[PDB]
C-alpha cells in the first residue's frame, strides 16, 4: 500500500483521491495519503477554497516512483513531485504515519468502483495524451483545451486526445460517402481500431481518461472526447461482441459514479438519445439504458 | 450562415454560387395493387442546380433505373443529389466552380458537405428563404426533357431566357421566383395567364413567352393577383378588402 506525503498544507483546500474527497483547513497539520492501492493509476485533485477557479491534480502510479505534494507559494498551487532518494522518502512517510498526520484511502473491501472505472486505464497512454516528459505524473486541469479544441492555442499544455471528426476524409472513403456516414464501421474498425489504437484496450482506455477528466475536473474537451468515442462505437453497424458487452460495463459504472447534481452539464441529450434510442447499438448498451433511464430519465 | 432576406442581394454580386434544390430527384405515384396493398412507382427526377446571377441551370435528369433494387429512396435520394453536385463541380473549370452552393433544404447539408469533403473552400449553406424551385416541373420544356429521358442525362438551360439583355440579375431572379410561385399556387391558371395570348410565342431557344417589357408588367400583376386570389380562396379571406402594403407582404411572406 503506497503513500503520497505532503510538505504541508499552508492553504484551505479540498482535496480529491481518485473518487473520494475530504476538506483541509489552512494549516492544518495534514500530511498526506496512506493505503493507496497498488495495481491502478490514480489522480489526487484539488479545489481551493478561496478560489474554486483553481481546479486540477495529477495522474500518478506508484509502482513508477516515490510522490509527494508540495504547496508552492509563488505560482499559488499544490504541486507533485518525485523524491528520487528512496530511503530519505521512507524515513519522511514513517515519522508521518506514527504521528497519524495523513488519511487513508478509505476503500471498502466490497467495492470494485475505480477497478471498474480505470480498467483500460494505462500511465504510459497518460502521458502520450498530457505530455510532460520530465515527469511521471501528469498534471490536468479544468481550463486545458485538446488538440481538437485547438483546431477550430499553447501547444505543452494540451490533451493530446486522438481527433474524431465524423466529417472529414478520414472517417469517409471516397466512393463511399453515403455508406461510411450512415455507419461509421470503416472509421471505428479500419482507421481508429487497427489503424490508430491498435486494439480496444487502447481506445476504452482514452475512453475512460476522457470520462474521468471531464468528470474530476469539469474539462470540457474531455468530455466532448469521451462523447465522440460513444459516438463511434454506437454509430457503426458493425462491432465485435466483447467490445459492445466490455462499452456496457463501462458506462454503467461511469453513469453509476456521475455525481446527480452534474449530469445537466456532464451528458450531452443528442448523443445519449441517439446511442440508446436510435444507433445500431440502440439495444446493445442493457445495463447502461436502465441505468441511465432509473437516474437520469429528464435528458431521455 | 443562412441565406435571408437580409442578405438577398449577395445573390446577384461576383462570387459564383449555385442553388440546389433536391425536391424533384424521387418521384412516385402512389397507387392500389392487385391485393389492395399501396405500392409506389417511380417516375424520371431531376436535380435543380441554378447560377441565380447568370441564369445557367444544370438539369441533371434523374432517371429511374437509379433506383432499382435500392433501399431508403427518399434517403438514397439526398445523397445521389450530393454525388452528382460534387460531380458537376469537379467538372467545371476551377475558375468556374462556385464559392458557395446554397440547398433549399437543411436536409442536404450533411450530404453535401462529406461529398464536398474535397472542396474545403467551397461554403455549404441552407436558406430561410421558401423558394418554389419544387414547381420547375410545371414548365413544359424542363417537364419534357425529364419524362422523354431513357438514360441519366445532364442539360444545360438559361432559365432566364435573355432577360439579362433588358434587366439586371435581381430583377430577373424576383421575375422567376413569382412565375414559379404562380405555377406552384395554381399551376392550371399560371399557365392560362402565360399562354392565353395565342400572339406571344415561346422560340425555339426559350422557356418563356417573348414578352415585351410592357407585357412583363402585365404578366407580373396578373401571377400577383393570382396568389393573392390564391390565397384568397385558401384562407376564406375578402381579398377585395387588402391595401398595398399587405399585399406585398404576402408574395414575401
Ligand atoms: C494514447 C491514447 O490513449 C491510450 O491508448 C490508453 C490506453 N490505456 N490508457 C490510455 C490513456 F489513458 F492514455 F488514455
Amino acid at each position: 500500500m503506497n503513500t503520497v506525503p505532503f510538505t504541508s498544507a499552508p492553504i484551505e483546500v479540498t482535496i480529491g483521491i481518485d473518487q473520494y474527497s475530504f476538506n483541509v483547513k489552512e494549516n492544518q497539520p495534514f500530511h498526506g495519503i496512506k493505503d493507496i492501492p497498488i495495481g491502478h493509476v490514480h489522480v489526487i485533485h484539488f479545489q481551493h477554497a478561496d478560489n474554486s477557479s483553481m481546479r486540477y491534480g495529477y495522474w500518478f502510479d506508484c509502482r513508477m516512483g516515490n510522490f509527494y505534494i508540495q504547496y508552492d507559494p509563488k505560482d499559488g498551487l499544490y504541486k507533485m513531485m518525485e523524491e528520487r532518494d528512496g530511503a530519505k522518502f521512507e524515513n519522511i512517510v514513517h515519522n508521518f504515519k506514527e504521528r497519524q498526520m495523513m488519511v487513508s484511502y478509505p476503500k471498502i473491501d466490497e467495492d470494485d468502483t475505480w477497478y471498474n472505472l480505470t480498467e483500460f486505464v494505462q500511465m504510459d497512454k497518460i502521458r502520450k495524451i498530457v505530455r510532460k516528459d520530465e515527469n511521471q505524473f501528469s498534471y490536468v486541469d479544468s481550463s486545458m483545451t485538446t488538440v481538437q479544441e485547438n483546431e477550430l492555442s499553447d501547444p505543452a499544455h494540451s490533451l493530446n486526445y486522438t481527433v474524431i471528426n465524423f466529417k472529414s476524409r478520414e472517417a469517409i472513403r471516397p466512393g463511399h460517402e453515403m455508406e461510411d456516414f450512415l455507419d461509421k464501421s470503416y472509421y471505428l474498425n479500419t482507421v481508429m481500431l487497427q489503424g490508430i489504437f491498435k486494439n480496444s484496450s487502447n481506445y476504452f482506455g482514452e475512453l475512460q481518461f476522457a470520462f474521468l477528466n471531464a468528470m474530476f475536473f469539469g474539462n470540457y474537451g474531455s468530455s466532448l472526447q469521451w462523447h465522440a468515442m460513444i459516438e463511434l462505437i454506437c454509430s457503426s453497424a458493425t462491432v465485435p461482441k466483447h467490445m459492445l458487452d466490455k462499452l456496457d460495463e463501462i458506462l454503467y459504472y461511469q453513469i453509476k459514479t456521475l455525481p446527480e447534481q452534474y449530469s445537466d452539464i456532464l451528458l450531452n441529450e443528442r448523443v445519449w438519445n441517439i446511442c440508446l434510442y436510435s444507433s445500431f447499438q440502440k439495444n446493445s448498451l442493457h445495463n447502461t439504458e436502465k441505468i441511465m433511464e432509473n437516474k437520469y430519465p429528464e435528458l431521455l | 450562415g443562412a441565406m435571408n432576406s437580409s442578405n438577398y442581394a449577395e445573390l446577384f454580386n461576383n462570387d459564383i454560387k449555385l442553388f440546389v434544390d433536391d425536391t424533384n430527384v424521387y418521384r412516385v405515384t402512389v397507387h392500389k395493387t392487385f391485393e389492395g396493398n399501396v405500392a409506389t412507382k417511380a417516375i424520371n427526377g431531376c436535380i435543380f442546380t441554378l447560377n441565380p446571377k447568370t441564369g445557367h441551370l444544370f438539369l441533371k435528369i434523374i432517371h429511374t433505373s437509379v433506383w432499382a433494387g435500392q433501399k431508403r429512396l427518399s434517403q438514397l435520394a439526398k445523397w445521389k443529389t450530393a454525388e452528382e453536385v460534387s460531380a458537376l463541380v469537379r467538372s467545371l473549370p476551377k475558375e468556374e466552380q462556385p464559392k458557395q452552393i446554397i440547398v433549399t433544404r437543411k436536409a442536404m447539408l450533411d450530404p453535401l458537405e462529406v461529398h464536398m469533403l474535397d472542396f474545403p473552400n467551397i461554403a455549404i449553406r441552407p436558406t430561410e428563404l421558401r423558394l418554389p424551385f419544387s414547381a420547375a416541373m410545371s414548365i413544359d420544356k424542363l417537364s419534357d426533357v425529364v419524362m422523354k429521358a431513357t438514360e441519366p442525362q445532364m442539360v444545360l438551360f438559361n432559365i432566364y431566357d435573355d432577360w439579362l439583355d433588358r434587366i439586371s440579375s435581381y430583377t430577373a431572379f424576383s421575375r422567376l421566383t413569382l412565375l414559379l410561385r404562380a405555377l406552384k399556387t395554381n399551376e392550371e391558371s399560371a399557365k392560362m395567364i402565360l399562354l392565353s395570348d395565342p400572339t406571344i410565342t415561346i422560340k425555339s431557344y426559350h422557356l418563356w413567352p417573348s414578352f415585351t417589357d410592357e407585357q412583363w408588367i402585365t404578366i407580373e400583376s396578373q401571377m400577383r393577383d393570382l396568389i393573392l386570389t390564391e390565397y384568397g380562396r385558401k384562407y376564406n379571406v375578402n381579398i377585395s378588402a387588402l391595401t398595398q402594403t399587405e399585399i406585398k407582404d404576402i408574395i414575401l411572406g
